[PDB]
C-alpha cells in the first residue's frame, strides 16, 4: 500500500494491477543495504571477477548467516524485484548470497544434492528473484527448475557462469526503457550485443544433455533460445 | 585487495612532508602498495647499504 | 554382514594391541570404510563433555601404550588426539593404524583432529613414506592412509566453550563460520588459512609475526583475547610445541599448549601430559613418563 | 603377481597366459596405458635433442600387443573411453587404421564400406564412432577435482597431455560431419549402437538448431525398434533405455505425432503444449 | 580542544563508530591509553582496524563510506531532539 | 655501519591491509626480512642495530 503509487487510472477494466514506484523500491533496497551489511567495499555496481569474492569470503558469510536467520528478507527482496530498477542498488546484497552458495557447495561430499535442504531452497530462490527482476533472459530464468536433480558440482558450475553472465551484462539504471504505455520501465534483451547466455546457454545446454538420465522431461523447456 | 596488477619495474617516489628531508639528508623515501614491490624496495635497501660521504655539488 | 564386520575388527583391534600391523587387504579395507565413516563430519565436529584431550603423539607406539594404560581403555574414556601422530616415529605406520581402527570401531568414543604432518609432501621427506614402503614393500598403504588424512576434520568444540585445534588462530580466519565454510578436501596448501591453522603458535609479541616455521603465523595475548570475545570461546587448546610440563597456559588461561608425547624423539627427555575434562567441565591434568622397553 | 611390459615384449604367450588368468594384474586397461607409454615416449639424441619416437621393430610389438589385447576386450568402446586418456585412444585407434591397411591421410568417407573386407570396415565403423563419442564427452561438463599445492614437476605432463587433448579434440570437430556422413551410409546390435551414437550426436548439435532434433528423433525411435528386435541378447549393445526414453520425449514435445494416449498425457506436457 | 575535557554528555563510547576520519582516532586512541582507559581505548583500536577506511583507498569507496557514516550519524541525532 | 630504525608508533598503523594485518605488524616483518637480507653480507658482523618509537623520551 505505502509503495504503491494509488494512480487513480483503473489500469484496464478491472484487472490491471497499480505499477510500484521505483522511488519507494529504491529506499527499500538501500534501507535493506544498509541493516543486513553497511559495507560499502563492493560498491561499485559492476560485478567484479569471481576471484574477487575470495577477499570477500568473510563478509559474504555473516550475510549468508543473516538470511538463513531471518527469512523475512528473502519476501523482501521479491518485493523489490516487483520494481525493475531497484534490483541494480540491491547489488552488494546478491554478490553476497551468490558468494555464499558458491562457496558452501563446492565443499559438498554428497553426491545428492538435497542433503543440504536450506541451501537448494536459497539458491532456487535467489535464481527465481534474479529472473523477475529481469537481470536475467527467460531461458536462465528457468533456471532454477532443475537445481534438486543435480549433483553439487553441477549447480556449482551453473551458478559461475550466471556469474560471468551477469559480468558480462553489469545491472545499472540504464537500459532500463520506460515505457509511455505503463510506467514498468523495461530491459530489452538482444540489444546488448550479447544478448542470451550464448557461451553460457551452451553450458546450460551441455549440462542438461549430460545428464538426459532424469532431465529429459524437463529438457522442453529451454527448447531454442 | 588491488585488483590492479602493478607492473611498474620500480619504486615511486613519496609525496610526503618528510619527503623533502628524506632528499635534503640524501636518501629515496619509498611508497609501497604490495608486498612484492615493497620487497623490491627491501632489497634496494640492502643494497644501498654502504659506506660515503654526503656532498652537495655545484656548479 | 555389519555384526561379522564387527567381530573382524575385533580381532584387528586386539591385533594392533600386539604391535602386529594389519595386511595390506586390510588395511584397504579399513581405509575405504573410513571414508565412509569420515565424510559425515563437518570442519568443526562438536563432541560433548566428558573428554580426554591428548597432544602431539609423532607415532611413538610405546608412548601410546603407556597414555592408554593412564588415561583408561578407549572404549571407556573418550578421546580427542590432536594431530601429528604419522612423523618421527620408529613405529609412526602402526600407531596411525591404530588410530583409524579405533576412530572407525567407535566413531563417537573417539575423534583425530588433522596436524600439519598428515599431507602428501610432509611424509614423503619425513620417514612415513619410508616406513611403509620399508614395511608393506610397497607404497600402496602409503597412498591409502596419504588420501585418508584428507578427510579428518579440522577443529573440535568442547560444549561450547572449549576450541581445541593444532596449530592456532589466523589473520584471515575470524568466526566459527569462516571455519565450518571452510573445505578439507584437499592437500594442505602452503599458504592460506587451511595453511596456518596448522602452523600457527602462541607468543609472547602482539599483533602477529611471520612464525620461524616457515608457513603460518604467530599470534599475540590480544589477538586470542579479541578472538575469544568473538566468539564467546573460554579457552583454545593446541598442541605443536614440544613442552617440559607437558601441558603449559598462555596468554593469561586463554590458549592451553598440550603435548602428548614424552622424550620427544627418544632424547629430549620431556614428560608428557593429558587432559581431561569431567561431565561438569571440571578440567584436571595426567603426566607420565615412557614406559619401560 | 606383478609382471610389466618387458616379460610380454620377450615372450608373446605371456600376454595370453595373462589375459587369461582370471585376475590379470595389472588389469588388461593397466597394460594398455603401459605399452602405450613405451610406445609413445620421445627419443633424446645424444645432442639432447627430443624427437618423436621411431617406429622400431619393439614399438611395433608394444602396438600390436596393444590391439591384441583390445581384440580380445571386443573394443568396447565404453570401456576404452573411461579406462584411457583421449590422446591414448586417438593413437590406438590411428594405430588399428593403419594395421587395418587402410592408407592413411585418406579421408574415410571416400572409401565404400561394403568394398572394404569386414575387418576393415568394422575398424573404420569404430574410429568414427569412437570420434563422434569423444566430441560429446568433451561438450559434456566434468567436475574438476580439487587443485593441490602447485607441483612443479606433474603438472608439466598434465599441462603437455591437456593441450594434445585439446588439439585432438579441435581435430575431431573439423571433421564431425564426415563422420556423420560415414555413419549413415554404415548403418545399412552394432546398427542399434551406430544409430544411437548418431542420435546423441544430432541432440548435441541441434542444442543450437531445432532442426536436427527430428534427425535425432527418427534416430532414437529406430534404436528403440532395435532394441525390441535384439531383445535380451545383447552381447555387444549397451544402452540405456531411460536415456533413449528420455530424448524420445524431448523430440515428441517438438513432433505431435497424434496418438494422444500413445503420447504423454501429463498436465506437465499438457501446459507445454498448450 | 573539545575531546580534551571530562564532563561529556553524549554517549562517548557509542559514537566511535560514526567518526571517520583516521586523524581524530589516532587521537582518541592516544588520549585513552594516557588517561588509562582500556575499554575504551580497545574500542577505538577496533574502529580504527575496521577495513573500510584506510586512507588509501581509490577514495570511490571512502567517499561513500563518510557519506554513509554522515545518513546514520545525522539520522540518530536527528531522532534523539524532537 | 650504525643501523637505526626509526618505527611510528601512533595509532594511525593499526589499519589493516588486505591481508588482515596492521601496519605496525607489515612493519616488523619488513624489518626482520631486512635484518635477514643483510645477514648474507659478509660485512654484516659489523652491524649494530637500533630502534627507536614515537613516544615522549626516556622512552
Ligand atoms: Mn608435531
Ligand atoms: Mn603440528
Amino acid at each position: 500500500h505505502c509503495c504503491s503509487a494509488p494512480g487513480g487510472t483503473e489500469c484496464g477494466e478491472c484487472w490491471g494491477a497499480p505499477i510500484l514506484s521505483p522511488e519507494a523500491a529504491k529506499a527499500v533496497a538501500v534501507t535493506l543495504v544498509e541493516s543486513v551489511c553497511p559495507d560499502a567495499a563492493g560498491a561499485e555496481l559492476a560485478w567484479p571477477p569471481e576471484e574477487h569474492a575470495r577477499a570477500t569470503v568473510e563478509r559474504d558469510l555473516r550475510i549468508g548467516r543473516r538470511f538463513r536467520e531471518q527469512p523475512l528478507l528473502f519476501e523482501l527482496l521479491k518485493l523489490v524485484a516487483a520494481a525493475p530498477p531497484a534490483l541494480c542498488y540491491c547489488s552488494v546484497l546478491l554478490r553476497g548470497l551468490l558468494a555464499a552458495l558458491l562457496g558452501h557447495w563446492e565443499a559438498s561430499r554428497h553426491p545428492d544434492t538435497t542433503h543440504s535442504p536450506w541451501h537448494l531452497e536459497a539458491s532456487c530462490t535467489l535464481v527465481a528473484v534474479m529472473a523477475e527482476g529481469s537481470l536475467l533472459p527467460p531461458a536462465l530464468g528457468n533456471m532454477h527448475e532443475v537445481f534438486s536433480q543435480l549433483a553439487p558440482f553441477e549447480v556449482r558450475l551453473l551458478l559461475l557462469s550466471v556469474w560471468g553472465f551477469l559480468r558480462e551484462h553489469g545491472p545499472l539504471p540504464q537500459k532500463f526503457i520506460f515505457q509511455s504505455e505503463r510506467g514498468r520501465f523495461i530491459r530489452d534483451f538482444s540489444r546488448e550485443g550479447g544478448g542470451e547466455g550464448g557461451p553460457h546457454l551452451a553450458v546450460l545446454h551441455s549440462v542438461l544433455h549430460r545428464n538426459i538420465d532424469r532431465l529429459g522431461l524437463f529438457s522442453g523447456r529451454f527448447q531454442a533460445p | 585487495m588491488s585488483v590492479e596488477s602493478e607492473q611498474l619495474t620500480g619504486v615511486p617516489l613519496d609525496d610526503s612532508a618528510i619527503t623533502p628531508m628524506c632528499e635534503v639528508t640524501g636518501g629515496r623515501s619509498y611508497s609501497v602498495c604490495s608486498p612484492r614491490m615493497l620487497n623490491q624496495c627491501l632489497e634496494s635497501l640492502v643494497q644501498k647499504v654502504q659506506s660515503g660521504v654526503v656532498i652537495n655539488f655545484e656548479k | 554382514d555389519e555384526k561379522v564386520f564387527t567381530k573382524e575388527l575385533d580381532q584387528w583391534i586386539e591385533q594392533l594391541n600386539e604391535c602386529k600391523q594389519l595386511s595390506e587387504s586390510q588395511v584397504k579395507s579399513l581405509c575405504e570404510k573410513a571414508k565412509e565413516i569420515l565424510t559425515k563430519e563437518s570442519n568443526v565436529q562438536e563432541v560433548r563433555c566428558p573428554v580426554t584431550v591428548c597432544g602431539d603423539v609423532h607415532g611413538q607406539f610405546h608412548d601410546l601404550m603407556e597414555l592408554f594404560r593412564i588415561g583408561g581403555k578407549s572404549p571407556d574414556t573418550n578421546y580427542l588426539f590432536m594431530g601429528d601422530y604419522v612423523d618421527r616415529g620408529y613405529y609412526s605406520v602402526e600407531t596411525v593404524t591404530l588410530l583409524v581402527a579405533l576412530k572407525v570401531r567407535y566413531r563417537e568414543r573417539i575423534t583425530i583432529l588433522r596436524g600439519n604432518h598428515e599431507s602428501r609432501q610432509i611424509t614423503q621427506v619425513y620417514g612415513f613414506y619410508d616406513e611403509c614402503l620399508r614395511k608393506y614393500g610397497n607404497a600402496n598403504v602409503w597412498k591409502y592412509f596419504t588420501d585418508l588424512f584428507d578427510y579428518l576434520p579440522l577443529t573440535a568444540l568442547v560444549d561450547g566453550q572449549i576450541f581445541c585445534l593444532h596449530g592456532g588462530l589466523s589473520p584471515s580466519i575470524d568466526t566459527l563460520d569462516h571455519i565450518r565454510a571452510l573445505d578439507r578436501l584437499q592437500e594442505v596448501p602452503h599458504e592460506g588459512p587451511m595453511c596456518d591453522l596448522l602452523w600457527s603458535d602462541p607468543d609472547d609479541r602482539g599483533g602477529w609475526g611471520i612464525s620461524p616455521r616457515g608457513a603460518g603465523y604467530t599470534f599475540g595475548q590480544d589477538i586470542s583475547e579479541t578472538f575469544n570475545h568473538a566468539n564467546g570461546l573460554t579457552l583454545v587448546s593446541r598442541a605443536h610445541q614440544l613442552v617440559m610440563e607437558g601441558y603449559n597456559w598462555c596468554h593469561d588461561r586463554n590458549v592451553v599448549t598440550i603435548f602428548s608425547a614424552p622424550n620427544y624423539c627418544y632424547r629430549c627427555g620431556n614428560q608428557a601430559a593429558i587432559m581431561e575434562l569431567d561431565d561438569t567441565l571440571k578440567y584436571s591434568f595426567l603426566q607420565f613418563d615412557p614406559a619401560p622397553r | 603377481p606383478q609382471t610389466c611390459w618387458f616379460e610380454f615384449l620377450l615372450e608373446e604367450s605371456l600376454l595370453e597366459k595373462h589375459l587369461r588368468k582370471p585376475c590379470p594384474d595389472p588389469a588388461p586397461v593397466q597394460l594398455i596405458v603401459q605399452f602405450l607409454e613405451q610406445a609413445s615416449k620421445p627419443s633424446v639424441n645424444e645432442q639432447n635433442q627430443v624427437q618423436p619416437p621411431p617406429d622400431n621393430k619393439r614399438n611395433r610389438i608394444l602396438k600390436l600387443l596393444a590391439l591384441k589385447v583390445a581384440a580380445h576386450l571386443k573394443w568396447d568402446l565404453d570401456i576404452l573411453e573411461k579406462s584411457l586418456s583421449v590422446p591414448v585412444l586417438n593413437m590406438l585407434l590411428n594405430e588399428l587404421l593403419c594395421i587395418s591397411k587402410v592408407p592413411p591421410g585418406t579421408k574415410h568417407v571416400d572409401m565404400d564400406l561394403a568394398t572394404l573386407p569386414p575387418t576393415t570396415a568394422m575398424a573404420v565403423l569404430l574410429y568414427n564412432r569412437w570420434a563422434i563419442r569423444t566430441i560429446v564427452q568433451s561438450s559434456f561438463p566434468v567436475k574438476q577435482a580439487k587443485p593441490g599445492p602447485p607441483q612443479l614437476s606433474v603438472m608439466n605432463q598434465m599441462q603437455q597431455e591437456k593441450e594434445l587433448t585439446e588439439n585432438i579434440l579441435k581435430v575431431l570437430k573439423e571433421q564431425a560431419a564426415d563422420s556423420i556422413l560415414v555413419l549413415e551410409a554404415a548403418l545399412k546390435e552394432m546398427q542399434c549402437q551406430v544409430c544411437y551414437d548418431l542420435g546423441a550426436a544430432y541432440f548435441q548439435q541441434g542444442s543450437t538448431n531445432s532442426a536436427v532434433y527430428e534427425n535425432a528423433r527418427e534416430k532414437f525411435f529406430r534404436t528403440k525398434e532395435l532394441i525390441a528386435e535384439i531383445g535380451s541378447l545383447s552381447l555387444h549393445c549397451t544402452i540405456d533405455e531411460k536415456r533413449l526414453a528420455g530424448y524420445c520425449q524431448a523430440c515428441d514435445v517438438l513432433v505431435p505425432s497424434s496418438d494422444s494416449t500413445s503420447q504423454q498425457l501429463t498436465p506437465y506436457s499438457q501446459v507445454h503444449i498448450c | 580542544k573539545s575531546l580534551q575535557e571530562q564532563n561529556s554528555h553524549d554517549a562517548m563510547d557509542s559514537y566511535y563508530d560514526y567518526i571517520w576520519d583516521v586523524t581524530i582516532l589516532e587521537y582518541l586512541t592516544y588520549l585513552h591509553h594516557k588517561r588509562g582507559e582500556t575499554d575504551k581505548r580497545q574500542i577505538a583500536i577496533k574502529a580504527i582496524g575496521q577495513t573500510e577506511l584506510n586512507a588509501s583507498n581509490p577514495e570511490e569507496v571512502l567517499q561513500l563510506a563518510a557519506q554513509r557514516r554522515k545518513k546514520k550519524f545525522l539520522q540518530a541525532m536527528a531522532k534523539l531532539y524532537f | 655501519p650504525i643501523l637505526l630504525f626509526l618505527i611510528d608508533t601512533s595509532a594511525s598503523m593499526n589499519q589493516r591491509s588486505h591481508l588482515g594485518t596492521t601496519y605496525l605488524d607489515t612493519a616488523k616483518g619488513a624489518v626482520e626480512t631486512f635484518m635477514k637480507l643483510r645477514a648474507r653480507d659478509p660485512a654484516s658482523r659489523g652491524d649494530r642495530y637500533m630502534l627507536v618509537t614515537f613516544e615522549e623520551p626516556p622512552y
